[PDB]
RNA sequence: CUCAACACGGGGAAACUCACCAGGUCCAGACACAAUAAGGAUUGACAGAUUGAGAGCUCUUUCUUGAUUUUGUGGGUGGUGGUGCAUGGCCGUUCUUAGUUGGUGGAGUGAUUUGUCUGCUUAAUUGCGAUAACGAACGAGACCUUAACCUACUAAAUAGUGGUGCUAGCAUUUGCUGGUUAUCCACUUCUUAGAGGGACUAUCGGUUUCAAGCCGAUGGAAGUUUGAGGCAAUAACAGGUCUGUGAUGCCCUUAGACGUUCUGGGCCGCACGCGCGCUACACUGACGGAGCCAGCGAGUCUAACCUUGGCCGAGAGGUCUUGGUAAUCUUGUGAAACUCCGUCGUGCUGGGGAUAGAGCAUUGUAAUUAUUGCUCUUCAACGAGGAAUUCCUAGUAAGCGCAAGUCAUCAGCUUGCGU
């Protein structure tokens, strides 16, 4: 062993840096002073009316869990 | 990341190891020693394996 | 129990081996000299065998209830069934395994 | 009064014996039959390494033993004198066990 | 370590609880015998408080010796807890 | 890499071991400083793409997380990475032998020498002796373990023996062979193991300077130091080992890693040369029935170890149970050579069983580059081995198997043990 070659391609490539967007919590604003949901919350017992179920493409995906929450519509 | 130490140990010479120093080759496992070889011999004076005959 | 006398004898001996390797790599500094094991009923009990029993002993029982429990927390004792000793030396002037030491720690102040 | 044993194992044959002897010696203080020492075959424990780290060298090897010996005595007492006997002989290096029936 | 919070909490007050911790040179060891914590964490936890003082480690037959030292009792305190509490055996 | 490398690294590697090859993750980069950063430092992820891969690897998408992380600068840590010619420890070897060294005195300018020796003796620098040396120390011996003897002591339903009850068969006449988990009693020859005894070359004879000894016979369990080991000097080697070690200096590397982990593969690949071995070349034999005899050992509680017995199966094996943490059960380990009766009949034959085909099982996540076992078939060389060369002196050589180590599975190896 003298050196190394990396005959993959040259991929020092790393994730996705948790990637920052902007300000988001949004539900919605109107004047004086309401507020109600979109991006509607989850079914799960132990998710207390607190997570937003991202949707994608015809998919409600939840965050609270680590992989799986899925009320499609 | 659920692959990390998937492999299963469960016998043979990468289960087992030294209780001293870790190793896996020369193991002694007579009555449940769990002792290298080289290890044993550093100690078996200790442990009440005198050397008679 | 449920362990045959073969077993059982073999380990009492390797338990033994591992408490002198603690102490003398813990108490290097106190002349450590030796340990006996006393297995009786009712909370076995362990000897420490080193010089400077005021140092082992330390300050208002510290130094010696700690090392009482990280036997108890390794070897999976009840509480209250092993107790540490230290009775000191007998003729320190005779002791192979505390003349290394001297000489050992000798050597380390930079002497000739 | 009821039926006991008393087994007794060790790897020293000095301070095995004197626990047997007072054993046997508090058993006719007060007098009691004594179904007294049978010594079982002393075991050899055989540990054959080589005689090194690696491979150098003569193929020369070592054999290192423990023995351990082994008593019983089978005794019968009253309830009460049972505990100070099981108590009094205790020494370092011999491990015994008191079968209840 | 990322180390989630409620995981130091239980490693440090076990600490400040006995005084002594051991645990068994493994990592990947899957829950720590004493602690309801992974053991990789209680070996690296440990191992941040060595290096700045406040605790004294021994490493024998593959097990570690945590020796919580007199800087590292007052500081698990404020961390952890209020004052006039003994940590190690210093209590008779 | 001669003895002192080559069934050696306890090295019988399918993964793991693992150090090598083609690839993929992760940080397990402590702490300190500085920056980003509660208008979020950062972490994790469904589905699809992608990937060997149900690796959120990375990407598309948009949720979650919250101050531990991230980035940079120094470091830290790890390394079966290098150097055994920088070292420790361990080991081998010089070296299956008898050798080594102070103190005081003597010799010599001195390095050194004598002591530590002409002779005889011993396994021995073991002794008798001689003596400018005297008195000593280590090694040898002494010592310890083990194998042989004890009708002696101490007693044993975890070892036996005899009688006694109950009972089986046969003879019958009172006998012989058995069974009976404690029926009871008694004992310790055999077995066990504590303390001891016992050999000292004993008695006699012969030899030598008449000493140390040696030889022969008798007695004795034992007469080679009773047999076998363990232990084991001074000085050394550029002997081996950094791949046993959280033993270790220096060098290298340290995030696309030489760290670690995961899938695959390799270490086993074959024109060929060498070392240790196994099976053979048959009639002192092969095959088939029948007899039937050991010793050393190992074995499972929060884990599946050694397995009896019944049943199934040609077998390998399966299944239902049982005993055992063990002088109790496996196990009387009913081992093999061996012995008896028969078949073969001098024919590479019924010797030999390499190579190969098909099936059935077992261990394992996984058996292909056959793990291994079994069944049928295939039936190779080899007709006693040139020059060379190894080991061995009595319960030894050689033949013969068995247990243990390694082990989940694999023993053609080793360490022991008996026949």
């Amino acid at each position: 062993r003298k050196k190394k070659v990396y005959t993959t391609p040259k991929k020092i490539k790393h994730k996705h840096k948790a990637v920052k967007l902007a300000v988001l919590s949004y539900y919605k604003v109107d004047a004086e002073g309401k507020v109600t949901k979109l991006r509607r919350e989850c079914s799960n017992p132990t998710c207390g009316a607190g997570v937003f179920l991202a949707n994608h493409k015809d998919r409600l995906y939840c965050g609270k869990c680590h992989s799986v929450y899925k009320v499609n519509a | 990341e659920n692959v990390w130490f998937s492999h299963p140990r469960r016998y043979g010479k990468g289960s087992r190891q030294c209780r001293v120093c870790s190793s896996h080759t020369g193991l002694i496992r007579k009555y449940g020693l769990n002792i290298c070889r080289q290890c044993f011999r550093e100690k078996a004076n200790d442990i009440g394996f005198n050397k008679f005959r | 129990a449920l362990i045959s006398k073969k077993r059982k004898l073999v380990a009492d001996g390797v338990f033994y081996a591992e408490l002198n390797e603690f102490f003398t790599r813990e108490l290097a500094e106190e002349g450590y000299s030796g340990v006996e094991v006393r297995v009786t009923p009712t909370k076995t009990e362990v000897i420490i065998r080193a010089t400077r029993t005021q140092d082992v002993l330390g300050e208002n029982g510290r130094r010696i209830n700690e090392l009482t429990l990280l036997v108890q927390k390794r070897f999976k004792y009840a509480p209250g069934t092993i107790v540490l000793y230290a009775e000191r030396v007998q003729d320190r002037g005779l002791s192979a395994v505390a003349q290394a030491e001297s000489m050992k720690f000798k050597l380390l102040n930079g002497l000739a | 009064i009821i039926k006991i044993r008393i087994t007794l194992t060790s790897t020293k044959v000095k301070q095995l014996e004197n626990v047997s002897s007072n054993i046997v010696k508090n058993a006719e203080q007060h007098n009691l039959v004594k179904k007294g020492p049978v010594r079982l075959p002393t075991k050899v424990l055989k540990i054959s390494t080589r005689k090194t780290p690696n491979g150098e060298g003569s193929k020369t090897w070592e054999t290192y033993e423990m023995r351990i010996h082994k008593r019983y005595i089978d005794l019968e007492a009253p309830v009460q004198i049972v505990k100070r006997i099981t108590q009094i002989t205790i020494e370092p290096g011999v491990d015994v066990e008191v079968v209840v029936a | 370590m990322l180390m989630p919070k409620e995981d130091r909490n239980k490693i440090h007050q076990y600490l400040f609880q006995e005084g002594v911790v051991v645990a068994k040179k493994d990592f990947n060891q899957a829950k720590h015998e004493e602690i309801d914590t992974k053991n990789l964490y209680v070996i690296k936890a440990l191992q941040s408080l060595t290096s700045k003082g406040y605790v004294k480690t021994q490493f024998s037959w593959q097990y570690y010796y945590y020796t919580l030292t007199e800087e590292g009792v007052e500081y698990l305190r404020e961390y952890l807890n209020l004052p006039e509490h003994i940590v190690p055996g210093t209590y008779i």
